[PDB]
């Protein structure tokens, strides 16, 4: 009778750049057909160079965020250096697979500058399979978001178009637009949009409004 | 359980129990092993011929596996224990790795066992 | 509690300037029977914090004794540090998630409200461990009924007076008494503020029922 | 879906959202959930959309015949009874929750019809996923003998509360005012939310898409 | 998924698609299914990606520990057995795993297929995945032990291509690996679109 | 729901709460479960609202046709028999509990109880619905033979108030009707008018 | 779901004095494609088209039944059906089987017979008609193609721009789902002509 | 469990099927014929749940031959395919669904060779080559690999032999013998059974 | 089962039916549900008899040990808390509804209700078991502040009689105990001693 | 289901097995060998659920070879059979039952040839001839017809070929090749695979 999972909704997206990465998410938390709150950011600053976004069961999201924060502190204490984005991703994979037989129902994206200074985005299944990608969309509206990202950022199914490198402004506009569309036609998404830009200087927060239902 | 430090360091940093056990080894019957190009030999000194002993039971040269053999000096009962433990390790290693055990491996296992007893509590 | 037995209905809360208020009907219902009609489903955890409950009342009493012993232990230490509403809310989130993870959930749905450091806290916890903060909170059928009124009022006017908040929660409680089967007329209002937590006695909804002379 | 209705001093006001959801994706916006049964009787619908559309159309046709034969405007009770008897015969398998509103010789009548054939005459009613929020607004602010503007404001507020709070609902708000004298059907009365401006233009230039084959067939315009 | 591996005179070829799906939705079209367990032997993924990745990474660390202790690289047979014994503990607990552990040793070129069910088997040709059924036929028609390295590359690439063409849940790019006595080399990564241009 | 009828000499008093529910949501808080089957025959409706409304309208139709063709006021036993035949024939598909009460010249005030399953019993007082459980004791103790009309009205009001406070499904306002030779006097008790009883109040 | 058994995608779009209707070509049994030439868009008039996605069998069956009804309509009434009337006919056909439904999600796209005003609509499993002024979509990949349409579409598009938009949307959408693909055909309907093109797409 | 394969060509369609009819594990029949000639130049191949196969095949055969007798000309292959599809689809909704998977092969003087495919849900699809059964999963890639639209008939029988010996190599069930026949403008021609001892 | 207890100034009156049913067969028609936990502390046992007996003996063991250690008479709050801890810890395993009542020097008469699921609430009067449903109305109507011991005994007897009449699972004799500073006064009402109320006549 | 067969004789026991391994509809391997050499003069033929077969067989193998190492002589076939029966029955009621069907063959200087039968429930029975798998149903009757306790080994090989031919004719599954091995006083002697 008791079900340990509920889908609280939410969408998370991340894009990577040569000198930047973007992690962005809606701020709506909703159980069933009811909104719980209109300001619940799905994105968390793990460290100066990395952000994580989480979507799915919010209890699992909170638990996993606290676990990663504690493990990051543990790594800093032990090794006297902050964790890299790839190390964070491998550790997250291990953590998620630890409860393979009672899984976290959460979709995670890791976005951060890599050791070389490039932008890096790692995308996670709930059970801990992780993959580096130039861009990814996760959560309720992932299916809506990712085709346009593949077309615009990836230049897929386009001929006689030059493959321009992505810029921070272009990626920002694309993020705002795709989230506007997903707010237009996904019920779980739309309260507001928090965009976290990670660059050499640090994390920067930009918040833009989205359609209230 | 009987948890006690039988072996401990002494002034001048010697493990007296280990040294005494080596003394116990010295008392035992001689054994000699000679490596050879296409052969390896083992020999052992019968402590005495009772003239009533069955030669089969008193043998000190034992096969840990088909590919490896051992001989020993010192306490025969302890020798029997390590021989059985090495035999089961040989079979378990073959089970896990689908290959015959190498002499270095089984030697390392016996050495690790002996070293554990030199450092473990109550042994 | 795999199966709830004696349950409590909606808890409501709204943050106001200089404090928080929460309200709950004094009822525990056993499968549509108003069995226990004078029970307090609001707790005073410390001077700066309140806790209110819906769902199984037994689990709420268990969390009452546990959390009361925790705050007592802190008071025994007497080191000048005291648990915050955010801290109590965090601990409760942990407890509910762990019990959910072991599949012996505490059935309650909680509202933790407090005022500390010149700041108001109003936070939610569910039996599954979902937790969040909001300017106004409601549980059970309160989420469906009262939370629209609170959200409209707060969206129009983000900051409210104590009088406005009390009138608002009483209005929402009248709506709940009208349209919720498991509700009861008598309720208590508890307000956390700079002075401290003060829980008022049983209060009445003051309904209309003028529609009956229609039809 | 949020649909709601209220009886004001000299008539009825009906309101509904304009969102259609298949699963959790908004299949449609600007959907019309206020239907025509008769000149004096309009009905909002919720539940299974096809069931609502078809049952409202069938009762509209039957009442057209009835009004044609009798030579006088149809009564609301007749619509209610037809609807409830059909729904009861089908035992809820046809899924429709209906707010039935019309004015007739007796006066203004508002009826709420459930999928199983229940009916309730009320001053104010709500149905759909947002019924609870709309009813919260109505329970708070309804008063008897309201004016037309006051009733329109109340129904708009209720449908808006359903729009923002409930996921299934959300789009422009529709209103319909039926009076003894006149009818005013108000497709979008309010547009509470709008889509944001697209910052970046992604318009694909000609030649962006490859084509393996093509066949142009001319049409004989005439 | 579709993965393919076979042994021929100049070593072992390993091939795989790059599609990962959740139901119908194609979550990723660029996953690297071939796992580089270590410089000397490598594995493939089929079934649960998380299960395959985690257990093969654990195999990698165990192999490295064995190498450090014994001063010799683990045999492919021994590594396959380590993986099999590891997964058998969790039998019946929902692990879905399909693997082809490929490498060289004193024996020669070695190919072993390990499964969550528990089968461990050596063979000249194996294919595990949703499209393995389609891949098997073309591979069987083409395959011979006396095969040029380029010919084997062509056979593996076209096999994965046809499997992608028929099967819905296999697509993306055909990654290809060649194991040689020194170690593995990543010979190609062709997109099935340009392969569709090439073969047809 | 709670429905209650009691027979006084020369008529009946009917009573019912106004609450109908879908789950824990009170869809209508002002429902009228006392319906006129005929000018002097009423039914108190408990159970599924759709089932009860359908059967009530059908019995109204049949009893009106019967009454006009016989050119006589219909009998309460006749109405109850029609209700029984319907509810029994459709007992599997129907979820209704009806109390049929009214006045006829032949047999005076009568109360008939049709529980779920389709059986007919005549009772001096009858209670039905979910909330009748809680007030069986109150009616058993309180009931006395030969109560007056006003006494029966107060009795019905007190019983329905007790059931309403102790039952979540029951609630709203108390709708009361008194049917006799003279005619039907319908009244509604709301707010303070509803009888109230003390709480433990520790 | 049973709808996912065969798989499909159908789209329609509204420009200026033009409509476009586009659909994939795959026919496959749960995962194994059988043919890359399935007809999911059928002509129901001179400049009126219907597009069916869902079960292949119900696609063909409702297409044939609708052509039966439509041919009798055209012969009896001596005129071409209006698009809204075809919508109503299809809705009646589907609702006739409200229990035991035909598993399809039709899309109608065409121009008015006289005004040539463009018309696009979609119907659900049980005949719920929805008329839109921008686009309509149906099939397994409704989610992806909805997002892609919501981004790319712009009002008052030219025929060439409409073709570019619908082509990009179908291709990028069917790339991100397993069960649809294997090419896409775009029909462009203008008052003076019909232009049908088969795009180049990933055969995976 | 039963294998059907069909290869269309420029001026022919080649069809083959396994000759095994089986109980649980016993292979009751080694020479079962799953090919039914609806007319002179059209064949119906049927596999599926037992009973349904023969019943449906015979029904369609007799209806087609009735068409021949009544009207004096044979049905087109496409028309026969649509007709049997209609019959199968109507029964799907009914309480007696024929669980049958069919392959229809024909030659039309006007429209040339044709191969048609339909599943138990009664979808219909024209195809250059197609197969039914679990063996189809193994053998379709062979056809997709080596097939050409201009394949000659000798090349086609060779390709079919490759497809079937793949089943012999890999498929779990034993399908030792297969029947083969070609339709062309002349008509249905029996070919020597491809028998792998 | 029907159990009830009511507090009066300086003590408590406890009451219970005397029927235990296994299915529809009365296994014991003279069972005693008013178990003693201490000289001045009693438990009314409802629900599964095995569970109630087990927790009762466990609690009297713990409470006796506690009382001898403290060298003071035990508190009814202590008894109720022990029952509550057991019932809450094993709420899934055991189903038991208990009304704990007794007298203390400091607090006087106390009544606590420990329903299934292990919540604990003090009450001026409590009712429990299957039959409590049918007498909620009677106790709500008739209860009055300041009732004497004799009045409380009569109230308990009348309520338990009504519940026994209307409930199949409760029947037999009424067992009544009055606990005060002086001590327990157990009495049993047999046959005509049990209060009776007239059945409806027709 | 894989096929195992055993035919005891005056001074020998013949054992044969199909050589296939299968995943769903495809035979992954054509040369899979299901005979395990537990010692010089015993073989254990093993069929059953995937993984359980090899795991249980290798456990019995290590224990038997450990017995040889420590004692200096080999277990007898009867003792080996009872040992594997003990280990299988012990795990039947445990959390990790081995679904494995065994046919154990051996020779002893004292007791002569022996063929033993075990079911997944771990019931042990000595038999003159026995089979496992669905093919056992087809092939046992032929063994019943043509077996004699005094059969010569060439005649036994012929009888085996008869049974496998019947499997080719009737058994739906494809078992193209079969291993054959014979245990006698000299030892385990491999024989050419009967093939079709």
């Amino acid at each position: 009778r008791f079900s340990p999972y509920v889908f609280n909704g939410g969408t998370i997206l991340a894009i990577a750049g040569e000198d930047f990465a973007i992690v962005a998410s809606d701020t709506r938390l909703s159980e069933g057909f009811s909104i719980h709150t209109r300001d619940s950011p799905k994105c968390y600053k793990l460290t100066d160079k990395t952000v994580i976004g989480c979507s799915g069961f919010h209890g699992d999201c909170l638990t996993l965020t606290k676990i990663i924060e504690a493990r990051l502190k543990m790594y800093k204490h032990s090794n006297n250096k902050a964790m890299t984005t790839g190390a964070i991703a491998a550790m997250l994979s291990t953590i998620l697979y630890s409860r393979r037989f009672f899984p976290y129902y959460v979709y995670n994206i890791i976005g951060g500058l890599d050791e070389e200074g490039k932008g890096a985005v790692y995308s996670f299944d709930p059970v801990g399979s992780y993959q580096r990608d130039s861009f990814k969309a996760g959560g309720s509206a992932s299916a809506m978001l990712q085709p346009l990202l593949d077309n615009q950022v990836g230049f897929k199914n386009m001929q006689n178009v030059e493959h321009v490198p992505l810029s921070l402004d272009r990626a920002m506009r694309l993020v705002k637009d795709v989230f506007i569309s997903a707010a237009e036609r996904d019920v779980y998404t739309g309260d507001a949009l928090r965009i976290c830009i990670v660059t050499k200087e640090g994390i920067r927060e930009e918040t833009v409004s989205l359609r209230k239902d | 359980s009987y948890d006690r430090a039988i072996t401990v360091f002494s002034p001048d940093g010697h493990l007296f129990q280990v040294e005494y056990a080596q003394e116990a080894v010295k008392k035992g019957s001689t054994a000699v092993g000679v490596r050879g190009r296409d052969i390896v030999v083992l020999g052992v000194e019968k402590k005495s011929v009772a003239k009533l002993q069955d030669e089969r039971t008193v043998r000190k040269i034992c096969a840990l596996d088909d590919n490896v053999c051992m001989a020993f000096a010192g306490l025969t009962a302890d020798a029997r224990i390590v021989i059985n433990r090495a035999r089961v390790e040989c079979q378990s290693h073959r089970l896990t790795v689908e290959d015959p055990v190498t002499v270095e491996y089984i030697t390392r296992y016996i050495a690790s066992l002996k070293q554990r007893y030199t450092q473990s509590n109550g042994r | 509690t795999q199966n709830p037995m004696v349950t409590g209905t909606s808890v409501l809360g709204v943050k106001f300037e200089g404090g928080v208020v929460i309200a709950a009907d004094m009822l525990g219902s056993y499968g549509s029977l108003a069995r226990f009609r004078n029970i307090s489903r609001i707790m005073r955890v410390n001077n700066s914090t309140m806790l209110g409950a819906s769902g199984d009342y037994a689990d709420f009493q268990y969390l009452k004794q546990v959390l009361g012993q925790m705050v007592i232990d802190e008071e025994l230490l007497g080191d000048g540090h005291s648990y915050s509403p955010r801290a109590i809310h965090s601990w409760l989130t942990r407890a509910m998630y762990s019990r959910r993870s072991k599949m012996n959930p505490l059935w309650n749905t909680m509202v933790i409200g407090g005022y500390a450091d010149g700041e108001s806290f109003l936070g939610y916890v569910d039996m599954l461990g979902v937790a969040y903060e909001a300017p106004s909170l409601a549980t059970g059928y309160g989420a469906y009924l009262a939370q629209p009124l609170l959200r409209e009022v707060l969206e129009k006017q983000p900051v409210l007076s104590q009088t406005e908040a009390r009138d608002l929660v009483e209005r929402c409680m009248r709506v709940l008494y009208y349209r919720d089967a498991r509700s009861y007329n008598r309720f208590q209002i508890a307000t956390v503020t700079e002075k401290g937590v003060e829980i008022e006695g049983p209060l009445s909804t003051e309904t209309n029922w003028d529609i009956a002379h229609m039809i | 879906t949020t649909i709601a209705g209220v009886v004001y001093k000299d008539g009825i006001v009906l309101g509904a959202d304009t969102r259609a959801t298949e699963g959790m994706v908004v299949a449609d916006k600007n959907c019309s959930k206020i239907h025509f049964i008769s000149p004096n009787i309009y009905c909002c619908g919720a539940g299974t959309a096809a069931d609502t559309d078809m049952t409202t159309q069938l009762i509209s046709s039957n009442l057209e015949l009835h009004s044609l034969s009798t030579g006088r405007l149809p009564r609301v009770v007749t619509a209610n009874r037809m609807l409830k008897q059909m729904l009861f015969r089908y035992q809820g398998y046809i899924g429709a929750a209906l707010v039935l509103g019309g004015v007739d010789v007796t006066g203004p009548h508002l009826y709420s019809i459930y999928p199983h054939g229940s009916t309730d005459k009320l001053p104010y009613v709500t149905m759909g996923s947002g019924s609870l929020a709309a009813m919260a607004v109505f329970e708070d602010k309804f008063r008897p003998d309201m004016e037309e503007e006051e009733a329109k404001n109340l129904v708009s507020e209720a449908i808006a509360a359903g729009i923002f709070n409930d996921l299934g609902s959300g789009s422009n708000i529709d209103l319909c005012v039926i009076s003894k004298n006149k009818l005013d059907f108000l497709r979008p009365y309010t547009v509470p939310n709008k889509k944001g401006t697209r910052l970046g233009r992604y318009r694909c230039e000609k030649g962006t898409t490859a084509v393996l084959t093509e066949k142009i067939t001319p049409l004989e315009i005439e | 998924t579709t993965t393919l591996a076979f042994k021929f005179r100049h070593g072992v070829i390993v091939a795989a698609d790059s599609r990962a799906t959740a139901g119908a939705y194609i979550a990723s079209q660029t996953v690297k299914k071939v796992i580089e367990i270590n410089p000397y032997l490598l594995g493939t993924m089929a079934g649960g990606a998380a299960d395959c990745s985690f257990w093969e990474r654990l195999l990698a660390r165990q192999c490295r520990i064995y190498e450090l202790r014994n001063k010799e690289r683990i045999s492919v047979a021994a590594a396959s057995k380590l993986l099999a014994n590891m997964v058998y503990q969790y039998k019946g607990m929902g692990l879905s795993m399909g693997t082809m552990i490929c490498g060289w040793d004193k024996r020669g070129p070695g190919l072993y297929y390990v499964d969550s069910e528990g089968n461990r088997i050596s063979g000249a040709t194996f294919s595990v995945g949703s499209g393995s059924v389609y891949a098997y036929g073309v591979m069987d028609r083409g395959y011979s032990y006396d095969l040029e390295v380029e010919q084997a590359y062509d056979l593996a690439r076209r096999a994965i291509y046809q499997a992608t063409y028929r099967d819905a849940y296999s697509g993306g790019a055909v990654n290809l690996y060649h194991v040689r006595e020194d170690g593995w080399i990543r010979v190609s990564s062709d997109n099935v679109a340009d392969l569709h241009e090439k073969y047809s | 729901t709670t429905i209650m009828a009691v027979q006084f000499d020369g008529g009946v008093v009917l009573g019912a709460d106004s609450r109908t529910t879908t789950g824990s949501y009170i869809a209508n808080r002002v429902t009228d479960k006392l319906t006129p089957i005929h000018d002097r025959i009423f039914c108190c409706r408990s159970g599924s609202a759709a089932d009860t409304q359908a059967v009530a309208d059908a019995v109204t139709y049949q009893l009106g046709f019967h009454s006009i063709e016989l050119n006589e006021p219909p009998l309460v036993h006749t109405a109850a028999s029609l209700f029984k035949e319907m509810c029994y024939r459709y007992r599997e598909d129907l979820m209704a509990g009806i109390i049929i009460a009214g006045w006829d010249p032949q047999e005076g005030g009568q109360v008939y109880s049709v529980p779920m399953g389709g059986m007919m019993v005549r009772q001096s007082f009858a209670i039905g619905g979910s909330g009748s459980s809680y007030i069986y004791g109150y009616v058993d103790a309180t009931y006395r033979e030969g109560m007056t009309k006003e006494e029966c009205l107060q009795f019905t009001a007190n019983a329905l108030a007790l059931a309403m406070e102790r039952d979540g499904s029951s609630g709203g306002v108390i709708r009361l009707a008194a049917i006799a030779e003279s005619g039907v006097e319908r009244q509604v008790l709301l707010g303070d008018q509803i009888p109230k009883f003390a709480v433990a109040t520790l | 779901s049973i709808m996912s058994y065969n798989g499909g995608a159908v789209m329609a779009m509204k420009g200026k004095n033009c409509v476009a209707i586009a659909a994939d070509r795959r026919f496959g049994i749960q995962a194994q494609m059988v043919t890359t030439d399935f007809q999911k868009i059928f002509p129901m008039g001179d400049r009126l088209y219907i597009g069916l996605a869902g079960l292949a069998t119900d696609v063909q069956t409702v297409a044939q039944r609708l052509k039966f009804r439509l041919n009798l309509y055209e012969l009896k009434e001596g005129r071409q059906i209006k698009p809204y009337t075809l919508m109503s006919m299809v809705a009646n056909l589907l609702y006739e089987k409200r229990f035991g439904p035909y598993y399809t999600e039709p899309v109608i796209a065409g121009l008015d017979p006289k005004t040539f005003k463009p018309f696009i609509c979609s119907l659900d499993l049980i005949g719920c008609p929805m008329v839109t002024d921008d686009f309509v979509v149906s099939g397994t990949c409704a989610e992806q193609m909805y997002g892609m349409c919501e981004s790319l579409w712009e009002p008052n598009m030219d025929p060439d721009h409409l073709f570019e938009t619908i082509s990009q949307a179908m291709l990028n959408a069917v790339d991100r789902d397993a069960v649809s693909g294997m090419g896409v055909i775009v029909h462009i309907i203008e008052k003076d002509k019909i232009t049908t093109r088969t795009l180049k797409a990933r055969m995976d | 469990m039963e294998y059907l394969i069909g290869i269309q060509g420029p001026d022919y369609v080649l069809v083959a099927s396994d000759r095994v009819a089986a109980s649980n594990i016993v292979q009751m029949k080694d020479d079962h014929d799953k090919m039914f000639k609806m007319s002179e130049k059209i064949l119906l191949l049927c596999v599926g749940e037992a009973g349904d196969t023969v019943q449906f095949a015979e029904y369609i055969q007799k209806n087609v031959q009735l068409y021949k007798m009544r009207n004096g000309y044979e049905l087109s292959p496409t028309a026969a395919a649509n007709f049997t599809r209609r019959n199968l689809a109507d029964c799907l909704r009914s309480r007696t669904p024929y669980h049958v998977n069919l392959l229809l092969a024909g030659y039309d003087e006007h429209e040339g060779p044709a191969l048609y495919y339909m599943d138990y849900l009664a979808a219909l699809a024209k195809a250059p080559f197609a197969a039914h059964g679990y063996g189809a999963f193994l053998t379709l890639s062979i056809l997709d690999r080596y097939y050409t639209p201009t394949i000659s008939r000798e090349r086609a029988v060779e390709l079919l032999r490759k497809c079937l010996e793949e089943l012999q190599k890999r498929f779990i069930l034993n399908l030792p013998t297969f029947s083969v026949r070609i339709i062309d403008k002349n008509g249905i021609h029996d070919l020597d059974n491809i028998s792998f001892p």
